[PDB]
């Protein structure tokens, strides 16, 4: 039925008849970055004495 | 293979694409014709026995 929707007929003689197509998609969005990282000690501002 | 050459992966883009029409089936269409021909053209050359 793919093949009669790719032709746009109702017969369809003899062949090979390349339709669709065939990508296999991903499943793990595996994200990255540094390790790094300094902080800025908020601490000292939010915590003097 | 003309949705990934043109979009790539992104699926926002295939909306896109189906607004310009029948391009993509020009070119698979024309391909085919030429896919063809080039194994028909090594038949006439050598399978004459
Ligand atoms: C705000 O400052 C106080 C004092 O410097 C911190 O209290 C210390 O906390 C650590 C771990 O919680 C303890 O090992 C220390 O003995 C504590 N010191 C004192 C004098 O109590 C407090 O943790 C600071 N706040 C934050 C969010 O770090």
């Amino acid at each position: 039925s793919e093949t009669k929707c790719t032709l746009k007929s109702f017969t369809v003689e003899k062949g090979i008849y390349q339709t669709s197509n065939f990508r296999v998609q991903p499943t793990e969005s595996i994200v990255r970055f540094p390790n790094i990282t300094n902080l800025c000690p908020f601490d000292e501002v939010f915590n003097a004495t | 293979d003309c949705t990934m050459y043109i979009c790539g992966d992104s699926t926002e883009c295939s909306n896109l694409l189906l607004q310009y029409g029948s391009f993509c089936t020009q070119l698979k269409r024309a391909l085919t014709g030429i896919a063809v021909e080039q194994d028909k053209n090594t038949q006439e050359v050598f399978a004459q026995v």
